């Protein structure tokens, strides 16, 4: 790892991001507003995902 | 801190059958009466 090395031999961070789903109740979400439930109506419904 | 034991009666290791246990659930999916493999 040199300043004077070209393109090439530069050090690189590299971050891996790695998840399951559909395996266990989860905790992390995306940022989204939770609206109400109404209970019978024919609805879209996005329960963690 | 290590404390050897002594004074140990030494015996062959037995075995039994082991009966219809060890039945698990394979994951967190709710199942009413299906019979899933
Ligand atoms: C309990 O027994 C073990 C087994 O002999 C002892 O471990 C030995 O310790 C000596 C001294 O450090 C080593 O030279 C041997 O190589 C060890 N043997 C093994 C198999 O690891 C241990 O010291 C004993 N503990 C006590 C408190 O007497």
């Amino acid at each position: 790892f040199q300043p004077t090395n070209g393109v090439g031999y530069q050090p690189y961070r590299v971050v891996v991001l790695s998840f399951e789903l559909l395996h266990a109740p989860a905790t992390v979400c995306g940022p989204k507003k939770s609206t109400n439930l109404v209970k019978n109506k024919c609805v879209n419904f996005n329960f963690n995902g | 801190q290590c404390v050897n034991l002594t004074t140990r009666t030494q015996l062959p290791p037995a075995y039994t059958n082991s009966f219809t246990r060890g039945v698990y659930y394979p994951d967190k999916v709710f199942r009413s009466s299906v019979l899933h493999s």
